[PDB]
């Protein structure tokens, strides 16, 4: 079968240089032109350029005009997006697709075959741990019913990170909400679990957390005052 | 340059349910457009090409019209493979490639009220220089319920910070941590510290407060 | 300055039908979303259902889904509320909710005064 | 909007990329063509309908627009590349390609101009007002009481057995073959007229006179069918242009002819009828359109007929239409006879009946362009204004009935064109209150049922007045009488208004 791969995206600083890679495996780029696609996390599809190896007219996104630059090889059969100057609304993830030359059915067929798609971020702030704060149910009043015990996890860069309760154990009621972008550059989580009231006092809850980046493993526990 | 809207960008039903999603030009755009189906995370399909032909993939159950710069998908019969986000691209030339906005199909379920919680700071962030209050809201549907963050009875604005989850796969509910980050200065303020939230299963908006 | 006005209500047998139905006079309905809520002898303010918009659903609850129907006309500005097989645990009086909020997130100021259900 | 819209659009779209520089703003103009042309790739044309689709002889259509669209790519390509004199070549380029591909399937593209040069030749024709003195004259030798008397109400009972069968004719056959009979019968007025030979060809004459008379409605009902509905107006306005053109033409034509040119009766009708076959000739070649108006159901009519019929303004102006285009047509049918009574004079150059016509349409053309200005309100202003265009032509035939002087006929003539004034001062208004407030079909129907009524009435008045049996009155008594019957309306209009 006839795919896409996309290579070379990882995190840069603002107004730094970062080429990507998309190879055709499978057909070649003379025969069907190449498109680059934006999406923001959170938002939307969004179009950034495109090459036609054949004549080559490439024409560019009004945002990002006189900024990125294209070029594609049909020896190594692949297309290179150079990006420099680059600003922090471009941290997104970007899909390279294929699209048919007029004229014919190939024409009217749209992006058929998507790929994989690489991840690019734009931020001014270096890697650390993350700080791993218990959040304590209260339990001297709203007793009686179920019960939420946490852990906020907050200043941490790159994005992946992961939080485990009792190792592996409890892993019935974990809610691990996504990362959102705190202003001041980092990242700040939260999770939870749910905890009936009359075991909150018997059964001791740790909290697990793993960072790959910065390889930290801050294992907390979470108690009531 | 020219602009694709696509109104119904949050809907909901169940399995076997008919859902329509429309999508309207600028233009006098001819019958070449394309929806895509996203799942959470993955790469875009192409569902749907110029606007009537069903591509070879995908089952019979997709479709499309073209009423003058109306574009219309119907899905007859929900797959619970067919939740994800549907998204609605008009492709007439190489560089005037415009996407749509994205509507995000939801599981019908009953509205539960939400179980809102209030989590103080640690004994660790008054020592380290910065404190943080959240508010959870939890098992509940659907998405939409705000919070305000009540701190000296004043709608606190500007400093709060939400996130909310994916649907369950259990029980096809939400879940929302609302987090209100502050200084030092959460000691000599007032002592009261409240969220009040509302939602449509909520007669009155639930406010959950702690003292000192 | 916006009032609501609904109707209904009458002794009924336990599986039987009716018509609850809420206008509204003060302002235009077709931008908004409305809701009925519930308050038995017992207990207090619980949720029957909502009607978002036109283009959209009706949401329900944990004990009235898929059995109560719910309409709206923007045309005429009334939500109607379709009973039918009503158990003997649901005499309570209904109350009927505008929504003073475009995004629908829940900010309920205006209520009507209730109607009395009761069954047998 | 099949494909003459999007055509229409993109040769305008084809000029503004002509005509504009600074090319910031003709990307937008270029991805216009390229809708408009990928919009009219599965266009089905109407001359390719009748095949089968997936024929080898249907793929050059959409090879054409496959390199129109190919052409609009290799200029959009160019446009973003900051050359703007490229994209002129690439759209010099896209105009050869338009000239070879794409025009062979579309129809013809002076279907405008075609029809307004059929809106004057066919219109041309010298000898019209001339039939009363050829009549007269020493050439055939008729006295004025058999053309009084007996000529001209065959021609009345005639136009009112060809309005009942010829305009559901003309609505059935699809317009084509019903001009070409109007032509063939202009065609046969002229051949009756100049190998005439006693009275029963002249009533012959008179026969095909009525069809080409009753067949005038045949034109603009032409131009609906094949015009599309949203370029009616200005195509019917070039046609109603051409048309009124072509009447002033042929009456200039006759005066600079007989007067100035001083060409005998014989020879003008010669060149009459050398002009109908160019007329004939030009008929053959008119393309048969589809879209009829009644046969293209009847409780619908009726139903949207019966919202209307009790509304003022409708009735009223109905009446009015039948009263005076009754009188209007008897006056019309008789000035002839009394202008040649006034002044029978043997020189055929004293003879103005071109001058009289050719000042008709002139006014006429005048007062209907000033009728469509006319903003007053009819809830009381209606009948007063009625009473007082019918007390003018009622004061205009009164002064027409008394002038027994040869010398003052001068005196006749233009006041005469004013009597032409006053009716077609009201045909557009009368027009305005009553097609302005149904349908298309309903506005053919009550136009149609009016004409009938008239052409009834007329028919009556003429059976009564010029009976061979009956009264048979000179047509002195005859204006006279015509007179006292618009005092009688004008009694009628005053005591409806005040």
């Amino acid at each position: 079968e006839v795919q896409l791969v996309e290579s070379g995206g990882g995190l840069v600083q603002p107004g730094g240089s970062l080429r990507l890679s998309c190879a055709a495996s499978g057909f070649n780029v003379v025969d069907f032109s190449l498109h680059w696609v934006r999406q923001a996390p959170g938002k939307g599809l969004e179009w950034v350029a495109y090459i036609s190896s054949s004549s080559g007219s490439t024409s560019y996104a009004d945002s990002v005009k006189g900024r990125f630059t294209i070029s594609a090889d049909t020896s190594k059969n692949t297309a290179y997006l150079q990006m420099n100057s680059l600003r922090a609304e471009d941290t997104a993830v970007y899909y390279c697709a294929r699209w048919g030359y007029w004229p014919g059915e190939p024409w009217w067929k749209a992006f058929d075959y998507w790929g994989q798609g690489t991840l690019v971020t734009v931020s001014s702030a270096s890697t650390k741990g993350p700080s791993v704060f218990p959040l304590a149910p209260s339990s001297k009043s709203t007793s009686g019913g179920t019960a939420a015990l946490g852990c906020l996890v907050k200043d941490y860069f790159p994005e992946p990170v992961t939080v485990s309760w009792n190792s592996g154990a409890l892993t019935s009621g974990v809610h691990t909400f996504p990362a959102v972008l705190q202003s001041s550059g980092l990242y700040s989580l939260s999770s939870v679990v749910t905890v009936p009231s009359s075991s909150l006092g018997t059964q001791t809850y740790i909290c697990n957390v793993n960072h790959k980046p910065s390889n930290t493993k801050v294992d907390k526990k979470v108690e009531p005052k | 340059d020219i602009q694709m809207t696509q109104s119904p960008s949050s809907l909901s039903a169940s399995v076997g349910d008919r859902v329509t999603i429309t999508c309207r030009a600028s233009q006098s755009v001819s019958s070449a457009v394309a929806w895509y189906q996203q799942k959470p995370g993955k790469a875009p399909k192409l569902l749907i090409y110029s606007a009537s032909s069903l591509y070879s993939g995908v089952p019979s159950r997709f479709s499309g019209s073209r009423s003058g710069t109306d574009f219309t998908l119907t899905i007859s019969s929900l797959q619970p493979e067919d939740f994800a986000t549907y998204y609605c691209q008009q492709y007439l030339y190489y560089s005037l490639v415009t996407f749509g906005q994205g509507t995000k199909v939801e599981i019908k379920r009953t509205v539960a009220a939400p179980s809102v919680f209030i989590f103080p700071p640690s004994d660790s962030q008054l020592k380290s220089g910065t404190a943080s209050v959240v508010c959870l809201l939890n098992n509940f549907y659907p998405r939409e319920a705000k919070v305000q963050w009540k701190v000296d009875n004043a709608l606190q604005s500007g400093n709060s910070q939400e996130s909310v989850t994916e649907q369950d796969s259990k029980d096809s509910t939400y879940s929302l941590s609302s987090t209100l980050t502050l200084s030092k200065a959460d000691y000599e303020k007032h002592k009261v510290y409240a969220c009040e939230v509302t939602h449509q299963g909520l007669s009155s908006p639930v406010t959950k407060s702690f003292n000192r | 300055q916006v009032q609501l006005q609904e109707s209904g209500g009458g002794l009924v047998q336990p599986g039987g039908s009716l018509r609850l139905s809420c206008a509204a006079s003060g302002r235009t309905i077709s931008r908004y979303a409305m809701s009925w809520f519930r308050q038995a002898p017992g207990k207090e303010r619980e949720f029957v259902a909502v009607a978002r918009r036109s283009g959209d659903g009706a949401f329900y609850a944990d004990s009235v889904q898929g059995r109560f129907t719910v309409s709206r006309d923007d045309a005429k500005n009334t939500v109607y509320l379709q009973m039918n097989s009503l158990k003997p645990e649901d005499t309570a009086v209904y109350y009927c909710a505008i929504d003073s909020d475009t995004f629908y997130s829940g900010s309920y100021d205006y209520w009507g005064q209730g109607t009395q259900v009761t069954v047998s | 909007a099949d494909l003459e819209d999007n055509w229409e659009t993109l040769n305008d779209n084809l000029k503004v990329i002509e005509k504009a520089d600074n090319a910031a703003q003709v990307k937008d103009a270029l991805t216009k063509m390229r809708a408009a042309a990928l919009d009219a790739q599965k266009a089905t044309p109407p001359k390719l309908e009748d095949k089968s689709p997936d024929s080898p002889e249907m793929k050059d259509f959409r090879h054409g627009f496959d390199i129109l669209v190919g052409q609009i790519d290799d200029a959009l390509k160019l446009a973003n590349e900051g050359k703007v004199k490229e994209a002129q070549a690439a759209a010099e380029q896209l105009k050869t390609t338009r000239n070879a591909y794409i025009q062979k399937y579309l129809s013809w593209r002076h279907l405008v101009c075609y029809l307004c040069f059929y809106g004057f030749m066919a219109q041309i024709r010298p000898g019209e007002s001339f039939i009363t003195p050829y009549l007269l004259g020493p050439d055939k030798n008729f006295t004025r009481e058999q053309v009084t008397n007996e000529i001209t109400p065959v021609l009345s009972y005639s136009y009112l057995a060809v309005l009942v069968p010829v305009f559901l004719l003309t609505d059935y056959l699809r317009y084509t073959p019903v001009l070409l009979l109007q032509g063939l019968s202009f065609v046969s007025v002229w051949l009756l007229l100049l190998l005439g030979h006693s009275v029963a060809h002249m009533q012959l004459m008179e026969l095909f006179y009525s069809v080409t008379m009753a067949a005038r409605i045949a034109y603009s009902s032409y131009i609906f069918s094949l015009v599309r509905p949203a370029r009616y107006q200005r195509v019917a306005g070039y046609s109603r242009a051409a048309v009124l053109l072509g009447v002033f033409t042929s009456s200039v034509l006759g005066q600079l002819l007989v007067t100035v040119g001083r060409v005998s009766f014989s020879t003008l009708n010669y060149i009459s009828l050398a002009f109908l076959t160019f007329s004939v000739v030009l008929a053959l070649f008119l393309k048969r359109p589809k879209r009829s108006l009644f046969f293209n159901v009847l409780a619908r009519m009726l139903r949207e007929l019966g919202d209307s019929l009790r509304r003022p303004q409708l009735r009223l102006w109905s009446l009015w239409w039948v009263f005076n285009s009754a009188g209007y047509y008897l006056v019309v049918y008789y000035v002839h006879i009394l202008w040649n009574e006034v002044d029978p004079t043997t020189n055929s150059a004293r003879v103005y009946n071109g001058a009289a016509d050719a000042a008709s349409t002139l006014l006429g053309a005048i007062t209907s362009f000033a009728a469509g200005f006319v903003k007053i309100r009819w809830a009381r202003w209606s009948k007063l204004l009625i009473a007082g265009v019918t007390a003018t032509q009622a004061g205009l035939v009164f002064l027409l009935a008394h002038t027994r002087h040869p010398s003052s006929i001068w005196l006749c003539y233009a006041a005469f064109v004013l009597f032409r004034g006053s009716y077609q001062f009201l045909v557009p208004i009368a027009t305005f209150q009553i097609a302005s407030s149904l349908s298309k079909e309903l506005c053919a129907l009550v136009f149609g049922v009016n004409t009938f009524f008239a052409t009834i009435v007329k028919t009556i008045i003429t059976f009564i007045v010029s009976d061979v049996r009956g009264l048979g009155l000179p047509v002195r008594k005859q204006f006279q009488l015509y007179s006292v019957y618009f005092l009688i309306l004008s009694i009628i209009y005053f005591l409806g208004a005040m």
